[PDB]
């Protein structure tokens, strides 16, 4: 089975040059074609360039000319993506993809189209540097308490760099958690806030606490939230 | 350069209905090299259609691909739940390789309009010298919906930002978070802080509001 | 075009 396992997300500062890997296993390596994909938050899948490893034959497509070279190592079954003079425009998540191939096997005759996909690299271009959030709770507002509906959360601001992952009572609270995109800020921080709403009659007799954890600043707090 | 144009960029459809998707090319696509891929929030692409009709092992045969030189189709003939995603057309018909931008195949729903709750920023925040209001529009649908901060009934502007959450895969709705942020000095300059929400399924703007400091 | 390439090498390979 052919499978392509790309290298760890990289933050870059601006200006700079960013190399991402992808290393495959199964199937031939030498003779299928390679290409790079890439896709800004939000936005659609972009074809940056490929390459055939027996030939050495590059393709870049014209927006990525002079800026990108795609490489490939017979050696260790690796294609290497170089994107170069990084701008914030090049925040994406980057994508290697190999060609597929019919009939059985992977060693068949290639389709062009791209049957097998990377895990994708995260690349950040930023001047910020590694920072913890900072966790602030959203307290349930006391016009609800009798009967009906209640809202609560956690906003988690001022961190970088992604991700930021939120949990409810350590888990155990799924039901109506919605947790947020996060949100680029001018200082180049992030920011995401993560509530669920409750039965209001439940705010007195049930403790609701909010599970931050930003591995990259060893952040891991677990924030009670409740009424003011 | 072949522009691949994927209109409508959302279709809102019904579990079990059939779908048809549509990819025009500015110009003809050499040899039907055109492909489809499905994407689902926080995966990679699939791979489902090649050679404009071909179909991969593996790929439901619910997913057909059928057109030729500029007109292209992606059809679904049953919706199941995992098939509600993004589908993206390419093409490989020349050495620049172009992509579509994509269409949203999302669950149609009944309207349901916001329950809209303002969060004052919390002692904590204010001690360090800041100040976040959020205003959190929940469960609506459709998906289009606007937020708009007053303070002392003038609008903000430049200072607040939103995200919006994936359509939920129970209750097919959306939610919407915004965060006025200012610093605790500006912040106590003011009185009242509110969040004006418009929506379809509201016949006139919805404002949650509070007096700072009561 | 670029994207028929590695078909043309199969057939290579393939023949002799």
């Amino acid at each position: 089975q052919v499978q392509l396992v790309q290298s760890g997300a990289e933050v870059k500062r601006p200006g700079s040059s960013v190399t991402v890997s992808c290393k495959a296993s199964g199937g031939s390596f030498s003779t299928y074609a390679l290409s790079w994909v890439r896709q800004a938050p939000g936005r659609g899948l972009e074809w940056m360039g490929g390459v055939i490893p027996l030939l050495t034959i590059t393709n870049y497509a014209p927006r990525f000319q002079g800026r990108i070279t795609i490489t490939a190592d017979r050696s260790t079954s690796t294609a290497y993506l170089e994107l170069n003079s990084l701008r914030p425009e090049d925040t994406a998540v980057y994508y290697c993809a190999r060609e597929g191939t019919t009939g059985w096997g992977w060693l068949g005759k290639p389709i062009g189209a791209f049957a097998h996909w990377g895990q994708g690299t995260l690349v950040t271009v930023s001047s910020a540097s590694t920072k913890g959030p900072s966790v602030f709770p959203l307290a349930p507002s006391s016009k609800s308490t009798s009967g009906g509906t209640a809202a609560l959360g956690c906003l988690v601001k001022d961190y970088f760099p992604e991700p930021v992952t939120v949990s409810w009572n350590s888990g155990a609270l799924t039901s109506g958690v919605h947790t947020f995109p996060a949100v680029l800020q001018s200082s180049g921080l992030y920011s995401l806030s993560s509530v669920v709403t409750v039965p209001s009659s439940s705010l007195g007799t049930q403790t609701y606490i909010c599970n931050v954890n930003h591995k990259p600043s060893n952040t891991k707090v677990d924030k009670k939230v409740e009424p003011k | 350069e072949i522009v691949l144009t994927q209109s409508p960029g959302t279709q809102s459809l019904s579990p079990g209905e059939r779908a048809t998707l549509s990819c025009r090319a500015s110009q003809s696509v050499g040899n039907n090299k055109l492909a489809w891929y499905q994407q689902r929030p926080g995966q990679a692409p699939r791979l489902l259609i090649y050679g404009a009709s071909s179909r991969p092992s593996g790929v439901a045969d619910r997913f057909s691909g059928s057109g030729s030189g500029t007109d292209f189709t992606l059809t679904i003939s049953r919706l199941e739940p995992e098939d509600f995603a993004v589908y993206y057309c390419q093409q490989y018909g020349q050495s620049l390789s172009t992509f579509g931008q994509g269409t949203k195949v999302e669950v149609k729903r009944t309207v349901a309009a916001p329950s809209v709750f303002i969060f004052p920023p919390s002692d904590e925040q204010l001690k360090s010298g800041t100040a976040s209001v959020v205003c959190l529009l929940n469960n609506f649908y459709p998906r289009e919906a606007k937020v708009q901060w007053k303070v002392d009934n003038a609008l903000q502007s430049g200072n607040s930002q939103e995200s919006v959450t994936e359509q939920d895969s129970k209750d097919s709705t959306y939610s919407l978070s915004s965060t006025l942020t200012l610093s605790k000095a500006d912040y106590e300059k003011h009185k009242v802080y509110a969040c004006e929400v418009t929506h379809q399924g509201l016949s006139s703007p919805v404002t949650k509001s509070f007096n700072r400091g009561e | 075009n670029w994207f028929d390439i590695t078909n043309w090498l199969w057939y290579i390979k393939k023949k002799k």
